[PDB]
């Protein structure tokens, strides 16, 4: 996804740096403010309201710990116990 | 300033329109009622924060800045691409 | 070393007892102690560990986490001879108020913008479906 | 290895042979109104127990007195 | 039989931090009779009383002095009050001059803050040094990082957690290859 | 023969060393081919359908 974004803006704001400049013919230039306005809608947020959403999105992430570890806990139970119940009777009754 | 502490006070509003600390609530409350801006401020201690407005003229310094800013944007987003995806595609594909 | 040699001389028990005290911390009984020492030919020995401790004394006692006023460092640091003033206003390098000893820097530390440590949350995933999904 | 458990076990029959049911009988005056009874309490009921085995062990009495006096 | 001895340490070791976890969860009568001796002194560490379990423990004391070299508990006799002092960290925080310095055995005012700051230089506390009429103040926040930092605070909760359950997922994906390795 | 093993076996140690990736192109590979076959006798499956007893 990042070459995704990257091919399109890279490939675009070269040509559109170069316009800037180098245009004339005008290429409404009033949708540029536009442009630029939405670009500098987010003026690098401090991050200090959205701390307890990384904590609200984190404890979910900790959701996932323990059902990612007690699930799979869950399936050692039969690999767990086959290896053994299988080896040493397969073994024992082998000769 | 677009970025760095964006937020400030009524005293460079004052001191620029050198109208007093009365007037200055039925100052922004115009420029709520016009519909330019839509800042919303929820301060305890007088201050001024904006939102969302346009030029409408014209920005040299914020065409270069554009440029600097814009070009910082897309080198990080280049470098968290070749970052991630330097490890990520030999470990996954 | 308790190989019960002795046990019964107060040069056997002296340094287990003043390194207790050390554990203690408390300067009051060593300095008042210091006369209890009998003849042996090194109580000039014992005051060059307290040369050698005074620093480590003193520099906990100055740890200024908030403030200490100067009428608590006249009875627990050392005579009025202003040495300490002297060398440590050259060796801490710190400001002297009104007859007062301020403390900065202490608490002052500005938390993270959460970008870095999202940016290794990031690296963590990678090693989740590393870890997760390597032999597959 | 498990053969370093057998001085060890010695030791635990010398401190056997220190007294001759000796505390299992002792201790066992109060075991039996401990028997059965859930250990992980015991551990705080004897906190406070042993706490209050000096002094001020009840001490539910006397705040009739410290009513008027405190 | 044997955990006696880790188990006997390890709670010998567990009462220097002041917080000291005795036999709760497990029954069998061999820890029983070899904490017995051990009963007296390690229920009379939070009570800290200076003189009298001083001679508690010479007064009986066989086995657990006659260890060897009695190193831990003639350090234990002087980290009683450092225990007790870390009761009072975990007690209010203004320190009177009467009322708790002659209840914890130690009246006067220069050893008071002297042996409190030996404590506070420590690390393991929070306290306030201020001084503002001669009362030593102190914060005592021992507000756990609920709602105050959390991402950096479990962070590496989570990142070994999930290290340390990841690698038991090696552990129960290698011992399948055990079982599959001879059919 | 005796320090022949070495070498010879080294041709062995190649040969056996040459089928890990092989068998992690097996594994990887022919799980995507079960979910390929997997959803493709799912989506066998319409809604649209006669009821019986």
């Amino acid at each position: 996804h990042g070459l995704k974004g990257l091919n399109s803006k890279l490939l675009d704001i070269r040509s559109y740096l170069e316009k800037v400049a180098t245009g004339k013919l005008p290429i409404n230039h009033q949708i540029i403010y536009q442009l630029q306005d939405v670009f500098n809608l987010l003026p690098d947020v401090s991050l200090q309201e959205f701390v307890k959403a990384f904590y609200l999105k984190t404890n979910d992430q900790m959701v996932v710990v323990y059902l990612a570890s007690l699930i799979r806990s869950v399936v050692a139970l039969h690999n767990l116990i086959n290896n053994k119940i299988a080896n040493r009777d397969a073994e024992k009754k082998e000769g | 300033r677009p970025a760095n502490h964006r937020q400030l006070t009524f005293e460079e509003i004052a001191k620029s329109a050198k109208i007093t600390v009365n007037e200055v609530e039925l100052l922004v409350m115009k420029a709520l009622s016009v519909g330019l801006v839509k800042g919303s401020i929820d301060e305890v201690d007088k201050r001024v924060h904006m939102t969302w407005v346009q030029p409408r003229v014209l920005d040299l310094q914020q065409i270069k800045g554009m440029k600097d800013r814009l070009e910082f944007w897309c080198t990080d987003v280049k470098s968290m691409e070749m970052l991630v995806e330097h490890q990520a595609h030999d470990i996954l594909t | 070393l308790p190989a019960k040699d002795i046990q019964t001389n107060v040069y056997i028990k002296h340094p287990v007892s003043l390194e207790q005290y050390l554990m203690e911390g408390s300067y009051n009984k060593v300095f008042l102690a210091k006369g209890n020492i009998p003849a042996e030919s090194y109580t000039f020995f014992i005051d060059i560990l307290l040369d050698t401790i005074r620093d480590e004394i003193a520099g906990c006692i100055e740890k200024a986490y908030e403030k200490i006023l100067f009428t608590e460092a006249t009875r627990i640091l050392f005579f009025n001879t202003p040495k300490k003033m002297t060398d440590y206003a050259k060796k801490r390098g710190w400001v002297l108020g009104p007859n007062n000893y301020y403390s900065f820097a202490s608490q002052q530390q500005k938390p993270e913008d959460t970008t870095i440590p999202s940016t290794e949350l990031a690296k963590q995933v990678i090693e989740y479906a590393r870890q997760l999904e390597m032999i597959v | 290895m498990s053969e370093k458990k057998q001085p060890v076990d010695l030791g635990l029959l010398e401190e056997d042979d220190e007294f001759e049911e000796f505390p299992a009988e002792d201790w066992a005056g109060l075991d039996e109104d401990e028997d059965a009874h859930v250990w992980e309490d015991n551990w705080d009921d004897d906190n406070v127990e042993d706490d209050f085995s000096n002094q001020l062990r009840a001490e539910l009495e006397k705040h009739g007195y410290k009513m008027e006096t405190s | 039989g044997f955990k006696q001895t880790v188990h006997k340490l390890l709670i010998v070791v567990e009462l220097l931090l002041g917080e000291i976890p005795d036999r709760l969860q497990f029954r069998q009568p061999s820890l029983k009779r070899s904490l017995m001796p051990y009963f007296l002194l390690t229920q009379a560490v939070r009570t800290g009383n200076l003189a009298k379990f001083n001679q508690v423990l010479d007064q009986f004391g066989e086995k657990f002095q006659a260890d060897g070299t009695y190193t831990l508990i003639i350090r234990l006799r002087h980290n009683v009050i450092k225990t007790g002092v870390r009761m009072i960290s975990l007690s209010y925080s203004r320190i009177s001059l009467a009322d708790i310095a002659q209840k914890l055995q130690l009246d006067s005012p220069e050893d008071a803050e002297f042996i409190v700051a030996k404590a506070i230089r420590d690390g393991v506390i929070e306290a306030s040094i201020n001084h503002e009429k001669g009362y030593v103040q102190s914060k005592e926040m021992i507000d756990i990082y609920s709602t105050r930092e959390p991402q950096l605070a479990f962070h590496q909760r989570i990142s070994f957690c999930l290290d340390i359950h990841n690698m038991s997922v090696k552990a129960m994906r290698f011992p399948p290859k055990s079982y599959n390795k001879d059919l | 023969d005796l320090y022949s093993r070495y070498k010879k076996l080294q041709q062995e140690l190649e040969f056996l060393e040459v089928q890990e990736e092989y068998i992690k192109d097996e594994q990887k590979n022919l799980k995507k081919e079960f979910l390929h076959a997997q959803e493709e006798v799912k989506r066998i499956q319409s809604i649209p359908l006669v009821i019986g007893q």
